[PDB]
């Protein structure tokens, strides 16, 4: 095996619309979708690794005024280097303190890496349950 | 722990999770979590992030509301 999620690969995808609650529904369901708008502005660039595309989808949180709206001032300073904003301390688990991205057909199983419609943002917590159940 | 920190050295600390002002997000997540092991606050990082109504969640903020809750509970303080 050589990793997929480590190699170049070309975003894909569309999103979904999302409102202002967006990330308090990463720590619901199966999490939030990647928003349209990121998606609008990453499809069709090339990524040198996910953790590069992920880089991206923070960076261009920061750079959308209503996706960044409620971070408060601290958090807005992460997000505009890149880095995932923190989760509200209920939602973090051990040192996973940061929103995640997460393939929603594994990678093993055909799932896309760069497919925006293939990721949710979720919580430490809410990954770790939805991992449980499996 | 807290009462190795002057209140000086705290604020600098504060002010650098804020700020964001770090190497990478590892860095910066290792701050705030020996941040939330200073403090001892049962909020932890929603200090920072996630304030309650009415708190200042600037740095020098963040440094007295920690000091005060510390004082009412009976906690050591700042070096000096």
């Amino acid at each position: 095996m050589e990793s997929k999620r480590n190699k170049p690969g070309k975003a894909t995808g569309k999103g979904k619309p999302v409102g202002d609650k967006w990330l308090d529904d990463a720590g619901k369901d199966s999490g939030a979708p990647i928003p349209d708008r990121i998606a609008d502005k990453l499809r069709d660039k090339e990524f040198k690794s996910f953790d590069d595309f992920r880089k991206a989808v923070w960076e261009e949180v920061s750079k959308d005024p209503e996706l960044s709206k409620n971070l408060n001032p601290s958090a807005k300073s992460s997000v505009s280097k890149g880095y995932s904003p923190f989760t509200p301390k209920n939602q973090q688990v051990g040192g996973r303190k940061v929103y995640e991205l997460h393939h929603d057909k594994p990678i093993s199983q055909g799932g896309e890496v760069y497919d925006m419609d293939n990721i949710r943002v979720t919580t430490p917590k809410r990954h770790i349950d939805i991992h449980r159940g499996k | 722990s807290i009462s190795d920190y002057t209140e000086a050295e705290f604020l600098q600390l504060v002010t650098t999770i804020c700020n964001a002002d770090t190497s990478s997000e590892e860095e910066l997540v290792k701050l705030v979590t020996h941040f939330e092991e200073m403090t001892e606050h049962p909020s932890g990082s929603d200090l920072i992030y996630y304030p309650k109504e009415g708190d200042d969640d600037s740095p020098s903020g963040i440094v007295n509301t920690v000091k005060q809750w510390r004082a009412a509970n009976g906690k050591s303080g700042f070096k000096q």
